[PDB]
């Protein structure tokens, strides 16, 4: 799957994840400022969200 | 070229030539004007630049300060447009100078530009601060500096020598005095200096009002859709510690000195990471690092001074867009996003109320429900849109610079005041923002004017009579012209009266009022429940 | 003559012809509904008139239940007007019929007037309570009775045997039984009976309502500017047993019966004396002895009641002024008297808030001034007397009323409301007053008809109209005409669309929301309020 | 002097006072009932208010 890729000083960038999946990293609460994208499904925290997804493709917008 | 070489007490620049419709400008871009705040000078306040042997290359501006990218929404022009164009560095104290061509004889009123961006983030070289068309249009001397943002600048450990906090404000200070200095190099006049900014670039601005080492650095003010007094603009010292000690543990910190010296070793990129891990949560419209109340730079809280203080000799000029709030919401509030039209539900209103007004007594919300509701139509989504809206515009914007407005005028200084009303028809915001958050600059700045972008004939019009209202209000401390009829006059903002103008396509119109109902439940009335529902534990 | 001699249950009456405009009626007044309350009997609930031999002279109204006289302004109607007119008795309790002339063949549809007078006064015989253009105008019988006010009526005892407490509305409602029994020798028809009363007199309309033993009284309710669960209508246990004790030490007295029969002994003028001292005080619009919640005669209060009650098979026609609050200013509020145009400071404004709204903390006064007060134009004398009139018109009136309409349509009523805008042109009060408390009625009972009197053309048609409106309901429970084009339409009050019609000399405008933002206010917020500044005790 | 006579529970009647004083008795704090008025200065209260006056003629309206 052709995912969103980038960190907390980057533009988001397409980048190939392929096989497996794609995550969305950002704050839990509110401002639920966007921390990152990338492959893979990495663990949360307490003020650290992550929502992971497979298929849709570009789904961790 | 001819007059693309200018020298300064540093040394030697060359600049650049810009076009525009109208006829050229001379540039100067990214002159040093700080020795690097690097690695024994992170966290301290900004020293003079050495002067240079050479000629330094100003035709292009220099990196942006070291500030998180909001990526909330992946090429959307709505978000990237306020995102880092340049290069991303620490190495980013430089500023800009704008001057009409022929370089003016003589010396002519001198604007400083301090943009926004909540504290976290920001540059001197984005698109939409091109000041050209500025320049061009009303000959006048435009300045802009880079200022330390997020962490970088106003991470604080109070009474601490390592780290001092307020540093990004110490920043523009250090630009201001360069521009006494230096600005009669380019045809500017630093006996007519007005400071203008927006958001938080307006709240700094009001900040230079109220410290007194930076009064005589200027002689007017423009505050656009900020205020030092507002709720999201300063934080207290107790605060402020806390948060720099839980961003210390949060990258492994580790005594002032150790704790900083020890966050002095860590890559930018690991501080900016955990920034957002350190606000007291739950709220939309707050940011972790933003200048203190120290006694140093400030004395006393924005509030205090700005009730106590005398303002005879001083011209402002206040104003705000007619939907604050709008944008903010899809940082959080339940049913708001900007691909729908975000109808919510009685009951995602009632939510968003605890998001859009942090850390507030459940009585308190009660109230402002009370306030913001249309009991005629409660469950309305439309109404329940705007509705919330209002509530985060209000309590954030259109209430704290109301009340500055009002106490000012009321001491001494002569106020005008406006409400900015059009929507950009090229805005990429959805229809229900209506005219949202710093959608008045692209016009201020007369970007309009750029025969590369798709506005409109009447709105280039808009930005010329704009760029003029600014104009004029730099050069005599009035915005109306000079002597103009039967052109409709913009009155003064009094204490009662309280009059503005709305800038839109239609000619001035002239309204009382700046939300005076809702301000007066903001103001008057939440502190006496606050003070009350705080003795209620 | 024929027909003014007439039989009921309890013997014969002999009555009177009154002569109108539009033609005869027959009236019967001064009817014996009760054994004389007096003796042992004060304070007892009423005991069925005994039957008596020979004919009963019904020509003229019996004296006026022992009340308070007004006497604040001497020698004006407008408070003048609302006095005792007929000789003051405790042996009060006689009722009074109207009846078409010729005595209608079929049975006719029967109002019951129940006046108003705070519950401190009032009688059946006010000029302004004539029962015959009413009557005559729209063929209907007409009833009136006397109940026991002041102490006489209300000063209870709670659980006592000796002071029950609300036996004036056990007068009332003796006197609804005397019509189920007596009302077909007069024309009138048991099974379509409607109540209508004005501020207390609406108040016990809606405790019939709420009050199971009457349900089977009367059929329809018409409460005019007043409602049950209005905060001066009804008074807890505690309170009361407080209030009848001050004026027991207050008297001389001295065991709830040995406390009873002391007081049983004193002059009724004696009692009357101390009638105004009992209240809890720092007050306009409140009043000393007012019905009890006691379990017995209301089981919870009206607004428990209100909120569990089933209406189905109920129509009700509920109605305000447009200036409720207005005189009752003249009683306390400072800078208020009738003579002049009481444009008060912002400080009398202040002030006057602690008064029209009773023992309130500090905290709601603030949430009411912030309410209320323009504040675009704060200082305004102008705009804070209306402001004051408001406070108290929608505290006491107009917030109560909209609230019980409200409950009722929501749970099987229908419900018809209306505003009265209209001032007479013979009106006495002076001009700021506007539409005032209790200056509906003359209209309603079809006053203006009355030749002697001074109204214009089309005020007689005004009240002509209106009489039609309030026959249409007693008939049919809808006020406009059967069917009746090209007639603006009365629609019906709902919870949601929150319909209204507006009574002035234009035709009918339909309106919506009765004062819908501020009884949020009264309604929703503020006892959210009172519940935390009382656990702040 | 020409004042202003009644109690509790009768209308408001003129009569003369002649020599000396009037009053105008009243509930101290609202409502501000009035509770009597005729000729001379009795003593208030708490809860009584007694206004005097002689001079103006029917004053202790
Ligand atoms: C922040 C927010 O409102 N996001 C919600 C999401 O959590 C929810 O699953 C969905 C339901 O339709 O709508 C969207
Ligand atoms: C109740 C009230 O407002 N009465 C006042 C009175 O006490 C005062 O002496 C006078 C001042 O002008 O105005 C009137
Ligand atoms: C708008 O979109 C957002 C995210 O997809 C969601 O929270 C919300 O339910 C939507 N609003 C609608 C569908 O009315
Ligand atoms: C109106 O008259 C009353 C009593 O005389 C007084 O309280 C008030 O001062 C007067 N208002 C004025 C003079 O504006
Ligand atoms: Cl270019
Ligand atoms: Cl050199
Ligand atoms: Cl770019
Ligand atoms: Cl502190
Ligand atoms: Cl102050
Ligand atoms: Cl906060
Ligand atoms: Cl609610
Ligand atoms: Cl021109
Ligand atoms: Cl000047
Ligand atoms: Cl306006
Ligand atoms: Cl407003
Ligand atoms: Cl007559
Ligand atoms: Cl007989
Ligand atoms: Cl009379
Ligand atoms: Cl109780
Ligand atoms: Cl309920
Ligand atoms: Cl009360
Ligand atoms: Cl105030
Ligand atoms: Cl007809
Ligand atoms: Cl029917
Ligand atoms: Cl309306
Ligand atoms: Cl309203």
């Amino acid at each position: 799957t052709m995912c969103y890729s980038h960190t907390t000083t980057s533009r988001a960038i397409l980048t190939n994840c392929g096989e497996n999946s794609c995550y969305r990293k950002s704050r839990r609460h509110p401002p639920k400022m966007v921390l990152g994208r990338g492959c893979g499904c990495p663990p949360g925290d307490d003020n650290l969200e992550v929502k992971c997804c497979t298929s849709p493709d570009k789904c961790n917008y | 070229d001819a007059e693309l070489l200018v020298t300064v007490r540093g040394g030697r620049l060359r600049g650049i030539r810009l076009k525009t419709p109208g006829g050229p400008v001379s540039a100067f871009l990214g002159i040093p004007f700080a020795e690097p705040p690097m690695g024994p000078r992170r966290f301290l306040p900004p020293e003079p630049k050495q002067p240079w042997s050479g000629v330094v290359d100003a035709t292009t501006f220099q990196s942006v300060c070291y500030q998180y990218v909001d990526t909330l929404y992946p090429g959307f022009e709505g978000t990237e447009m306020w995102n880092p164009n340049r290069e991303l560095s620490e190495d980013c104290l430089y500023l800009n100078v704008w001057t009409p061509y022929p370089r003016p004889t003589s010396p002519t009123p001198v604007l400083v530009w301090i943009y926004g961006g909540g504290f976290y983030s920001g540059a001197s070289s984005l698109d939409v601060y091109d000041g050209r068309f500025l320049v061009q249009a009303e000959r006048t001397v435009l300045v802009s500096m880079n200022y330390r943002v997020g962490a970088f600048g106003f991470l604080a450990l109070p009474g601490s020598r390592e780290a001092p906090g307020n540093v990004g404000l110490l920043d523009q200070r250090l630009a201001l005095q360069w521009v006494q200095e230096n600005v009669a190099a380019f045809g500017g006049d630093p006996t007519s200096v007005t400071l203008f900014g927006e958001s938080a670039g307006a709240a700094s601005v009001g900040m230079h009002l109220l410290s007194p080492p930076s009064r005589g650095l200027f002689h007017r003010a423009v505050l656009q859709s900020g205020a030092p007094n507002g709720p999201w603009a300063t934080v207290g010292m107790g605060e402020a510690r806390r948060r720099a000690t839980q961003l210390a543990h949060l990258v492994g910190c580790p005594n002032d000195t150790e704790l900083v010296a020890c966050l002095r070793t860590r890559p930018a990129q690991v501080l900016v990471n955990h920034e957002w891990h350190v606000l007291p949560q739950e709220s939309v419209f707050r940011f972790s690092f933003v200048p203190v109340v120290d006694g140093d730079f400030l004395s006393d809280t924005p509030e205090a001074l700005i009730n106590a203080g005398d303002f005879h000799g001083l011209q402002v000029l206040v104003g705000v867009v007619k939907d604050e709030g709008s944008y903010f919401l899809v940082y959080g509030a339940p049913g708001f996003s900007k691909d729908n039209e975000s109808l919510i539900s009685r009951a995602e209103f009632l939510a968003g109320v605890r998001v859009g007004v942090p850390q507030v007594s459940d009585l308190a919300a009660e109230a402002v429900v009370l306030h913001y509701t249309d009991w005629l139509h409660p469950e309305d989504p439309a109404r329940l849109r705007e509705a919330l809206s209002d509530v985060v515009g209000d309590h954030n914007v259109v209430c704290p610079v109301a009340q500055l407005a009002g106490r000012l005028a009321a001491q001494g200084a002569r106020v005008y005041a406006y409400v900015f009303e059009h929507r950009a028809s090229t805005l990429s915001w959805p229809l229900w923002m209506g005219v949202p958050h710093g959608y008045e600059i692209e016009f201020i700045f007369g970007i309009p004017l750029d025969p590369s972008r798709n506005y409109t004939a009447e709105e280039k019009i808009f930005a010329q009579r704009l760029m003029r209202y600014w104009a004029n209000f730099a050069r005599t401390g009035d915005p109306n012209e000079p002597r103009d009829p039967k052109a409709p006059q913009w009155p003064p903002y009094t204490a009662g009266a309280q009059q503005y103008v709305s800038l839109d396509l239609r000619p001035l119109e002239v309204r009382r009022g700046l939300r005076a109902q809702a301000c007066a439940f903001w103001n008057r009335f939440l502190p006496k429940l606050l003070s009350a529902t705080d003795t209620l534990d």
